[PDB]
């Protein structure tokens, strides 16, 4: 088992260097770069004592590359990895797909190929990025086009962080998620979303961090894109391969867009206070302020979920929480899919970064969970894109790139077309 | 990587040009002879995009200084930061303008252009790969209006996609130190609203009234002004000299900012601004700077923007802080007061942080803003430019260098144009 | 006082390209002023079918206009449409031919032979030119060596260019010359959609000052035959290297019209024809004292069956905007 | 828990120089402005190891302004605080209020509000002025209309320092007065009330200080203002808070205007020999001549009244001496309300300023009691009024200013509305 991972822009060069910081960590893999089978998926043996990370992170901008290649994990990455552009993509689709990608897409497909090529047990792929940036939105879009008609079967994570209802980094952020949607919508198998302001007040109400930055948010995510692959590294009671998660959370070849949840998170002080159990995890998940994602679960139906642990979990009492859960009316799982569970335990428990915020659990979880609770998302994205499209703001750089209105106005049907299924799926 | 070439038209651009180089020189480390004698190894990656390499470890930045009169060269060559300026870019003529427009972009101007065209041709190639251009200059009088907004026309012509961002300080009605202020102010915003995408409105009656009520300051002469202004200029241009959460590049703010292409006049501001009496007494938080940022006497333009409406601002921080309070802090400014935004756009503020602050700070932040407030100040100067217009006053020495009263009424068509563009999204 | 803007559709068969395909022929025709395209009537003046010829567009579309430039008024004449529409097609065509001809030659025949029918004293004043849009930048056609025109406005601001080339013509043939010329050194691109691909906007200006000496009376009328070029999709088209830069200025171009037409359309009360060079030339046409009219020229084909939808609903949200003569 | 403090006028800043001098000295404030959470209610923690106190000392006349930056509390208060007018309001209601005013007030409001803003606890306000002066009158008059349309809900304490019966200052002080209250009565929630001549007597008797000036003074009422905030403050075995003593004070929207008293007041060399306890100090506060407030209790009855004490006091011996004070026939509770006792404890004991006549004591006890037997005090204002009224005296100067009979005559007759209901609650 191997799978090749990809970050592009700034979002994904800080899940980047925080996500691969534990993975080192639970190998036992210094920074330095050295120290039997369960690394084999994200690092391979370069010749005798010394690995290298199977993993491309591109960027337009070289201000983050530089770091890397300036900070402390520098023995550690390969240095043709680190990908450096010419100038950024300006908040713009257009200009990181077309005019700035095709100049360097040529250079990465081939970097991308020469690698899968000693693999022989490629699995798929898992991309990391967000729609809400330009590089993200933009040469994301170029090589999801470019390597699905090359490959095509395989199997891809788009690991997207998504714009907020209120919360907003930036203002044209809605023209690049809606542009570039229209493109992953065909190509991508499955994308778990992540927002941005959800992250917020969960480390608020729960960790009491009242002064985090994105190395605390990005710790967590990287801790919970480990745990979804934790089924191949080590050994399992029930193990899940990548393969799984495209048949019992896609039921249809276009609602491929399942939400993420994760538990538990206790600070260190408050772990001691705290009975750890498979009860309240269990109802702590679907709990709907626990989430990844700021959307109602109550305003749709749930078609299935996937209950994935970690650390010595016995595999009874999982399904009498699970058992238990069916029975609370407080949710409603939807007539289409009733039988919607699937249960997966792992023995290797959560891991601990020295210095980090998060304590030791040993036993945690976590949740994808396809639902139609996103339609109101994308029925919002729709509405606030409505406003700026009727006075026709911010639109002379995309056409001052190349573009025009014909692809926006496809852009926005296209939404309107995957408006109507959601609804109708959810009765 | 994406560089930058700094000039400097006009007896203005060339002296808020020097106080520029004088405060990223201190954050950079940079000798005043041209050596490097900085604390942290951060500092020394991203030196290309303003300076360029020497030997024995030198330094020379790339400023393109030009004027037509030789006074202000020799001023600031015999300035703190006089010496590391190489001689060649000080290119300059014999004969001022005389406060006359025509004469530094017809006939006086004409005879300097073919000597500055050819010098960032040298400093054009030598970079890597430019960015941008960074010009600075004054509306008032003649050869920064007249000269300055000539080669925008030239370079634009070989660049036609590369970014002109401009720190334009315009005239005022109160403070009007010269009596052909709306003339040359009419003549160059004609070219200036076509040619450059990135404009930065300064107004002298902020600069002010911003030093009288926080900095305190009893004798503040034109070099404390210049601290202001020039803290501007670093802050936008600080993501990409050093690394950063949330990296901003100059053209990413143009992609945000200017919806249209003639709608980019902003607002610049700069937070914190408190005095040496009550520095000790001020909290230097995140919800403290944030009220303080959009404070209706803060911004560097003497327009209330209590008249208008918000149509898009930015509030790049500086300096380590958690990003978590930032984002509140956003959200409460646009929703608090939501009858001063636009309700056809859902988010009008951008963001952006970084790790290293300037010295002897801690976390600071820049303001730039397009606003409909700004319509104010182009129509008053536009009443004083059609006062005199009218009668034809002051305008048999434009006729005598070339013109025509007729350029005079077409850029009228322009000035009373754009002001009415503010008002259709107000 | 107030004349509404004719808004004329047209179709054409099928190119080599799009029948080897095998697209299918979406365009149902329904009487002579509404067309149907998937169950969606669209209400113009009138609908000219794929088996017309140029002749039979000709007479119907721009032979009243002759008489309104000549009794006094302006003329205003562009199409629109996207990448292989017939744009071209329909404006210049074949010159030489007998018929393959376009707008442009039978409309300045039509001049000259209309003068030949009045009395001699009436004496005319006809002079051409030409210049087209590169780089966002007006090229001259006449003269090689201008690469940049500056453009300024007349004594009741209306902006027309200035510094161009004014050659002042006595008898059509010299005309067609000209315009032989013009259509030789214009930069035309080969691309996978299109041959003789027109990646620019080529303005066929001409003004017509004529005075009858018996009266005393001075009248002129401007006439403006603007050529536009189509909305080149890089996916389909396959657009690289210097065809991106053509790319770049075409679609500001559009898009900024597009602006300016929903602008009228919902009745701003701004009207931002600042937003490219290309609207102050066409300022007259939308705003003016001028009759606009706006040649739909749209593919029948599936292909593009998404780009012909923009181009129904961007037409017939012009029939709603009157001009203010 | 936080409160924001005003100061107006010529009383204002002798109240705020006293006031403050103590609060310093309990948190062990020293004066150079530094030394957990019992100082965030009146003092904010700016960045680190430095102090700014939460008050706006606004007054026309500069002379106070420059004698508190030329002091010795020079580096604890903000300089922006300290605001300063141009011309003094010459004990005039309409100057200070009307043409003064205005053109100072939209400084004011804005400093209010930008200190509001980064408030997360503010229960309410608490005033310091006097209607017998002209910018204790005039401009507080305005602020509090011109904040209440704002904030309106939120509590404030207005300490004011009335006329006395024969012993007065001014001569148009009750034109200050008479116009003042008019705007007081229906936007300040609640009053209390203080008497120049009631001091007098009080350290002339007890006290035994036949010299004494407003350094004095102001020293007794900046502790009586401190033990009605001490619940917040501190701890305490029965706490109340700023809400607390707006409801059980003013049962009428109207009658909102409770005397005050406090007890006990000893000397030095009579605090060692006079033995100090509960009951002693529990009946020398309900003592007539022991008030503020120089005027009789037994002309009316008694509507409510709070017991909060300070130090180490014991719950129980209180509650046996409010018992036998209410078997007293001496005073009489009115039937409308008997239960209108409120007993609050605390633990932290009575300050000692270093010089001052005060002495320490081990326990203390602050009352705010509603009675009416203030109405005899503005029968005797009206009274006294109706002279100058009739023969329209110090009338040239306000209508001088812009005002006119009108707004005179209304004043007159809100005084007979508040006679007649005072009155009639009094059966
Ligand atoms: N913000 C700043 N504004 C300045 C500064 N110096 C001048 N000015 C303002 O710009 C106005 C005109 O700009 P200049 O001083 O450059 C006049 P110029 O040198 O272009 O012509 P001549 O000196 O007559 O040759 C001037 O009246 C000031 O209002 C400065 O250092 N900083
Ligand atoms: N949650 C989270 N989001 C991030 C992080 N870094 C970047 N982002 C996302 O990035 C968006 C901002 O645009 P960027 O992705 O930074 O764009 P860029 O890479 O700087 O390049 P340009 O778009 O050309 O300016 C925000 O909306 C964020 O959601 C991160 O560390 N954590
Ligand atoms: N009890 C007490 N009252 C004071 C004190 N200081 C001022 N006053 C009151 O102030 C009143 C006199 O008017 P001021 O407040 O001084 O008025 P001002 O601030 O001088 O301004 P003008 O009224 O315009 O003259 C007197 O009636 C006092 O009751 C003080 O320290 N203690
Ligand atoms: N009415 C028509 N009948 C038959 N063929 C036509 C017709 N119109 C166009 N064509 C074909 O199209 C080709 C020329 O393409 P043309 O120059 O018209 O592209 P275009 O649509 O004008 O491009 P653009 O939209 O950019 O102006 C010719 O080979 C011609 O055979």
């Amino acid at each position: 088992r191997e799978c090749i991972s990809i970050h592009v822009g700034q979002a994904g060069v800080q899940i980047g260097n925080a996500c691969w910081e534990l993975y080192c960590l639970e190998h036992g893999i210094q920074p330095d770069g050295q120290m039997d089978d369960s690394f084999n998926t994200f690092f391979s043996e370069t010749g005798a004592g010394k690995h290298v990370p199977r993993a491309v992170f591109v960027d337009l901008e070289p201000t983050v590359i530089d770091e890397v290649r300036t900070g402390t994990y520098r023995q550690l990455f390969h240095p043709e990895q680190l990908i450096t552009g010419k100038e950024d993509a300006a908040n713009n689709y257009a200009r990181g797909h077309y005019t700035i990608g095709k100049e360097i897409i040529d250079l990465v497909l081939d970097r991308i190929r020469k690698l899968a090529d000693q693999c022989t047990g490629l699995q798929g792929f898992l991309v990391f990025h967000s729609f809400g940036g330009g590089t993200g939105s933009g040469f994301t879009s170029l090589l999801m086009e470019r390597l699905s008609v090359d490959y095509g079967k395989k199997s891809k994570l788009e690991f997207s962080i998504y714009p907020a209802p209120q919360v907003s980094t930036a203002v044209v952020e809605p023209y690049n998620s809606i542009l570039t949607t229209h493109t992953t919508l065909e190509h991508s198998d499955c994308a778990f979303m992540v927002d941005n302001e959800a992250i917020y007040d969960i480390c608020r109400r729960n960790l009491d961090i009242e002064r985090p930055t994105y190395t605390n948010l990005n710790r967590l995510i990287g801790q919970i894109v480990s745990s979804i692959t934790a089924s191949l590294r080590f050994d399992g009671a029930l193990n899940v391969d990548l393969t799984e998660f495209q048949t019992n959370l896609v039921p249809y070849p276009r609602i491929h867009f399942p939400l993420a949840t994760y538990a538990p998170v206790i600070s260190a002080e408050k772990a001691y206070h705290e009975q750890l159990s498979v009860a309240e995890i269990t109802n702590a998940c679907f709990e709907p302020a626990n989430q990844m994602v700021k959307c109602d679960p109550r305003h749709g139906k749930y078609m299935a979920c996937c209950l994935l642990y970690r650390g010595d979990v016995v595999p009874k009492d999982v399904n009498a929480a699970i058992a238990t859960i069916k029975t609370k009316r407080t949710i409603q799982f939807v007539d289409w899919c009733p039988t919607g569970f699937k249960v997966g335990i792992n023995y290797q428990p959560p891991t601990v970064v020295p210095g980090g915020d998060l304590a030791k659990v040993q036993r945690a979880v976590c949740m994808l969970s396809n639902t139609t609770a996103i339609a109101e998302a994308w029925a919002r994205l729709d509405h606030k894109f409505d406003l700026m499209y009727a006075k026709r703001a911010f639109v002379h750089w995309y056409v001052g790139e190349g573009m025009e209105e014909g692809e926006f106005s496809e852009a926005r049907e296209d939404m309107a077309a995957l408006e109507k299924d959601y609804e109708e799926v959810g009765v | 990587m994406r560089e930058i070439v700094h000039i400097q038209a006009g007896q203005c651009g060339n002296q808020i040009g020097a106080k520029f180089w004088e405060v990223i020189s201190d954050e950079h480390g940079i000798d005043p002879t041209g050596s490097y004698h900085g604390d942290s190894d951060l500092q020394l990656e991203r030196i290309n995009v303003y300076y360029n390499e020497a030997a024995g470890n030198k330094y020379v930045p790339r400023a393109i200084l030009v004027d037509l009169e030789p006074g202000t060269m020799d001023s600031v060559r015999s300035g703190p930061f006089g010496q590391i300026f190489r001689p060649d870019n000080f290119v300059f003529g014999q004969s001022g303008a005389g406060n006359n427009w025509a004469k530094g972009h017809y006939t006086e101007g004409a005879e300097l252009v073919d000597s500055v065209l050819d010098v960032v041709r040298k400093e054009s190639e030598s970079c890597d790969c430019l960015q941008g251009f960074q010009l600075t200059h004054s509306l008032g009088g003649g050869t920064g209006s007249g000269m300055g907004t000539l080669l925008i026309s030239k370079i634009r012509e070989e660049y036609p996609d590369r970014i002109m961002n401009t720190f334009s300080v315009m005239p005022s009605p109160k403070v009007s130190d010269t009596v052909v202020e709306p003339y040359n102010a009419t003549l160059s915003v004609h070219q200036l609203v076509e040619n450059t995408d990135e404009t930065y409105s300064i107004d002298n009656e902020a600069l002010y009234d911003i030093c009288f009520r926080t900095l305190k300051l009893t004798t503040p002469t034109y070099g404390d002004l210049n601290h202001l202004v020039s803290a501007t200029m670093s802050g936008v241009t600080t993501c990409l000299r050093f690394p950063g959460q949330l990296n901003a590049d100059l053209r990413k703010l143009a992609v945000n900012m200017v919806p249209f292409p003639r709608l980019h006049f902003f607002m610049p501001g700069f937070a914190p601004l408190t005095s040496r009496g009550s520095q000790q007494y001020r909290a230097l938080t995140v919800p403290e700077l944030t009220q303080q940022m959009f404070d209706s006497k803060n911004m560097m333009a003497a327009c209330d923007p209590r008249h208008g409406r918000y149509l898009t601002v930015a509030a790049i921080f500086r300096g380590r802080m958690s990003m978590k309070e930032v984002d509140e802090q956003m959200l409460n400014v646009q929703n608090k007061n939501s009858s001063y935004f636009v309700e056809w756009i859902p988010n009008n503020v951008k963001t952006a942080v970084c790790d290293i602050p300037p010295r002897g700070l801690k976390m600071s932040a820049t303001f730039i803003g397009n606003s409909t407030a700004i319509q104010e100040l182009f129509k008053r100067i536009s009443e004083q430019f059609t006062a005199m217009f009218r009668r034809k006053a002051f305008l048999h020495w434009y006729t005598g260098e070339g013109m025509d009263e007729m350029e005079f009424t077409e850029a009228e068509s322009n000035m009373n144009d754009l002001v009415s563009e503010y008002q259709q999204y107000q | 006082a107030e004349c509404n803007i004719k808004v004329m559709c047209r179709f054409r068969p099928l190119n080599e390209s799009e029948v080897n395909r095998g697209d299918k022929y979406i365009a149902k025709f329904q009487g002579e002023d509404t067309v149907v395209i998937a169950s969606k009537p669209y209400a113009f003046d009138r609908v000219f079918q794929s088996s017309t010829s140029q002749e039979q567009v000709y007479n119907d579309c721009a032979k009243k206009i002759v008489k309104d430039v000549l009794e006094g008024y302006n003329g205003t004449i562009f199409a629109y449409g996207q990448t292989s529409s017939g744009k071209t097609h329909t404006m210049e065509g074949k010159l030489h031919d007998p018929e393959g001809m376009g707008i442009i030659p039978r409309i300045v025949q039509d001049i000259f032979n209309y003068i030949y029918s009045m009395d001699e004293n009436l004496e005319f004043h006809i002079k051409v030119s030409y210049f087209e849009i590169y780089l966002d930048k007006i090229r001259d056609l006449l003269d090689v060596s201008k690469t940049n025109l500056s453009v300024h406005e007349d004594k009741n601001r209306v902006p027309y260019v200035k510094g161009c080339t004014e050659r002042f013509v006595c008898s059509p043939d010299e005309v067609m010359d000209t315009i032989d010329e013009g259509k030789s050194n214009r930069h035309v691109a080969v691309t996978n959609m299109n041959e003789h691909s027109s990646r620019s906007h080529s303005i066929f200006l001409i003004n017509v000052k004529q005075e009858n000496t018996q009266t005393e009376q001075k009248l002129s009328g401007k006439l403006y035959l603007v050529d536009l070029a189509g909305s080149a999709k890089v996916s389909k088209t396959g657009a690289e290297g210097a065809v991106l830069d053509e790319a770049k200025n075409i679609n500001k171009s559009l898009s900024a019209l597009g602006n300016v037409i929903s602008a009228l359309a919902e009745g701003s009360t701004y009207v931002p024809y600042r937003d490219s060079k290309m609207t102050r030339i066409l300022q007259d046409s939308l705003g003016g004292n001028c009759r606009t009219t706006i040649v739909i020229c749209c593919s029948p084909s599936s292909y593009n069956e998404s780009e012909t939808k923009s181009t129904l609903l961007f037409g017939q949200r012009a029939k709603t905007i009157k001009n203010t003569v």
